Parts: C-alpha cells; structure tokens; sequence
C-alpha cells in the first residue's frame, strides 16, 4: 500500500523515490561531468540505434538558458519536461530581480519541484538526473568558477567536482576516484580532464569511442555561455587518449 | 524626445537625443532612449519612460525564452508583434510612441513604427517623439534610398540635431546604434560636438533690431547698447 503512493514504509522509506531512481539506469544511457581550472565539461552518450534517426535530433544536452547547460539522465521526456519549468523558472527569476539566475539557485528551485512530488500524491516522480553546468561569479574579487549541480528525483541537490550518472555509473565513478588521487580536477587542464572522462566512459561502457558516440558541452571563462563542442575538437582529445 | 530610424543596405541605424524632462524642468539630461530587445533587436522609446521600460523589459523576456526554445536568433518581425500587442491591450493607460528595428538574416534591416493607439507599420524609416514634427520636411526635402552604414549614421546625427536645436523637449547628447550582420556599433556625440545648432548658425548671429536708440530719424540700423 505504500508501493503505490507517497506514504513512508515501516523503515521511514519512501518506494517511490527508490523506483524513480531505477527509471535512470532504467534507460541505459550514461553521463559524466568533470571540472578543471578554467571550465566545466559534460559527455553523454549519443545513442542512436536506428540507421533512419536524424542524429542532430536526439540529445540530451540543453540550455536553460544563455549560460546555463543540462544533462538529462534518464527517462527522457520526463527530462523534456523538467527543461520546460526550469526555463520558466530562469525566466521568471530574470523578470523579478532582473538579472540572470546563478546556476546554484536554478538547481536549488528544481531539486524543490521534485521535492514536491515527493510529498504530495497523484503526480508520477520525474524519473531523471539533472546535472546542471555553468560559472558563478564570487562576491569577493569578482572571478567566475564553473559549476557541477545534479539534482535526483528525492529533491537532493548537491556539487560535484566530477560525476557519473546513469548504467555502470558505479564502475565509472570509481575510475573517477583513482585518477582524483594523482592531482586533483581543479588543477587540469580542459585537455587532461578531458582525457579522465572520456576513459571513464570506455572503462565503464567496455569499448572504444568515436566523436560520434558522444555529445559534449561546455562552460568556461573564456567564453561562460553554455555551448556545444565540435566534433572535431573531440576527435583531438579520443586522439590524444588512443597514444598516452 | 526625438528618435528615428534608418534602413539601410544590410542593417539598421537608431539615433535618439538624450533629454528627459518633466515639461519645463530636465531631470535627466543623459538617458538612453535606445534599449535593447535581442542581440540585434532595439527599441527608440519616445512618451512616458515608465511605461516604456516596463514594456521593453517585458518585450526582452518574452523573446530570450522564445530564443531558447527555437535555439535560433529572433527575426524582427516578431520583436515587433510582441511589442506592438502589448502597446494595443494597454493603449489606454499608457503614452508611448515605440520605433522596433533590428536585423535578421531573413529580411535583412526592418523599421517598424508602432505609435500610439497601438497600430504596427512596416517603413523604409521612422521618427517619433515630439522632435518628429520638425523632421518630416528635412527627410522629405534631404533623405535618400541606397545609402551606406557611414552615411545613414552622419544623416541620422545631423536630423537627431536639427530636431533637438528647434524642439525645447528634445537636448543633450546624440546616441546611435548600428545593427547589419556584424558586431553591433553604438556612438555618443556630446552636445559640444553636434553638427548642428542654432548658437553656432551664422545666419542666426547678429541679433534682431528690437531695441533702436531714440533718434530724430525713422531709419533703422542697430539695437542700442549703452546708456545715453
């Protein structure tokens, strides 16, 4: 009776949740998130199975808006739909203070709508991981650092210096921690940390990447608008993998 | 007020004065009147300065969500629309005149007037403010089709300045903004650097004769200047 709806079991767990957390390896897809000195990157897998998929069409990498990137991680338009209220949510922010939300805040008020489903009964949990990416300015001097949020369908929303979410994310974390322990990600370069994450997805997925295989984003201080990588810049790094 | 603007081969010139005033008094004398819509969109806002940021801020927000969902710059004709709906629901409790120009790689320059009342029309220029009214002649009798970036900007300096020398709600400095394919360009001329003004005309130099000396003569010739 508490299989089905938001009540606690016995144990002061809630199933719902737990299942909502299965929904995201659920989908088979996985993610990874990594910050170094001067950026924040994300790789997804680009999964199309279908010889007749217009490739340019599936992704899960989105704008919140002008410097505000997401990675959907699991069922996918439940992902969609989570896009669709923090962009209302970015916007109305934008309205009431007038100036752009910190990617710490948006995380925060989206952790806060799954929270609310979590509590209240009659609407489905969104069965995804939303990691967020982009670069907060310190009050102190005025420099801009890169972020890493995730949000989980509990409502919990925390900050990462490297992530893996989705199928194997367990084997691919903790190919994260032992290449943590030689220097520490804030002190690579976009290069070096590139080269950590994209083996922590031929560690985990147990194969070899093509440019095709992944899409990647990305945030820096360079440029803070959350962008695209071309394909072309990552054939350099899987290049540059394949040798060292 | 006084703001126009231009179309041209490839883009756009807005050109407005600087002054805000409260009839007779100047509570601002350095506003901006050129307010931004999109990258390549702006707005001359001419009537109540209230009411005309609070409806360009309201335009902005609409159109950076609809930026995000196409994932495509905005065209202008959709600034426009936007803009002019919320000119025409509220037509009677506001005063603004609205002039909306932009660039797109669909059509290119766009110019539309939106004045009060709400209406939208589509031109190859438009003014507005109170300073318009003295500009209608000079475009008529001095405006070209075909010019260039270079010359729509100096043309649109020297209408801002005829306006503002003749028009006591209009002053203060000249600002531009340029808006083609590149980088948006954007120039302030300071009111010591304007190409036109009635103090420095020639043919307005040597004042009237309304104050003659008494003399034994009906001839006329120079207003006195000291006692007798």
């Amino acid at each position: 009776f508490d299989k089905y709806i938001t009540v606690f079991s016995p144990e002061g767990s809630l199933y719902q949740v737990e299942y909502a957390f299965k929904a995201v390896t659920y989908a088979g897809l996985l993610t990874v998130a990594i910050r170094c000195k001067d950026a924040v990157l994300v790789f997804t897998q680009h999964n199309v199975p279908d010889r007749l998929m217009r490739p340019d069409t599936i992704t899960s990498l989105h704008n919140i808006n002008k410097d505000i990137g997401t990675c959907i991680t699991g069922r996918a338009p439940d992902g969609k739909s989570l896009v669709q209220k923090a962009r209302q949510e970015a916007s109305e922010y934008k309205y009431r203070y007038g100036s752009p939300i910190p990617v710490s805040v948006l995380a925060k008020r989206v952790a806060d709508m799954a929270q609310v489903r979590t509590q209240h009964a009659g609407l489905r949990l969104m069965g995804v991981v939303m990691t967020f990416l982009g670069m907060e300015q310190n009050d102190a001097d005025g420099s801009w650092v890169p972020q890493i949020y995730c949000v989980d369908p509990a409502g919990w929303c925390g900050s990462y210096h490297a992530c893996a979410i989705g199928k194997k994310q367990i084997e691919a974390n903790a190919f994260l921690e032992k290449k943590q322990k030689n220097a520490p990600f804030h002190t690579l370069s976009q290069k070096d940390a590139a080269m950590i994450a994209l083996a922590a997805l031929q560690s985990a997925l147990g194969a070899s990447l093509k440019a095709t295989d992944v899409e990647v984003g990305r945030c820096s201080v360079e440029d803070h608008c959350f962008r695209r990588v071309p394909d072309e810049d990552v054939e350099e790094w899987l290049t540059a993998l394949a040798e060292a | 007020t006084t703001i126009m603007a231009v179309a041209f081969k490839g883009g756009v010139v807005l050109a407005a004065d600087s002054r805000t005033s409260t009839g007779t008094y100047v509570v601002n004398r350095a506003s901006n009147k050129l307010t931004k819509l999109a990258e390549k969109i702006y707005c001359c806002r001419s009537g109540s300065a209230a009411d005309t940021q609070a409806l360009a801020e309201q335009t902005a927000n609409y159109l950076e969500s609809y930026e995000i969902d196409t994932s495509k710059p905005v065209n202008v004709t959709t600034a426009a629309n936007i803009f002019k709906k919320l000119c025409y629901m509220n037509k009677w409790n506001i005063s603004a005149g609205i002039i909306v120009a932009g660039y797109d790689p669909l059509n290119g320059g766009s110019v539309y007037s939106i004045p009060s009342g709400g209406s939208c029309v589509k031109l190859d220029y438009a003014l507005g403010g109170s300073g318009s009214i003295f500009l209608y002649s000079f475009f008529d009798a001095n405006y070209k089709t075909g010019m260039s970036k270079e010359e729509c900007v100096c043309f649109c300096q020297r209408a801002v300045a005829h306006a503002y020398s003749r028009d006591g709600s209009s002053g203060g400095l000249i600002r531009t903004i340029a808006l083609h394919q590149g980088e948006p360009e954007d120039m302030t001329i300071p009111w010591t650097k304007t190409p036109y003004c009635m103090e420095k005309d020639p043919k307005y130099r040597d004042l009237a004769v309304q104050n003659p000396p008494f003399s034994s003569s009906a001839k006329i010739t120079v207003n006195q200047s000291r006692s007798e």
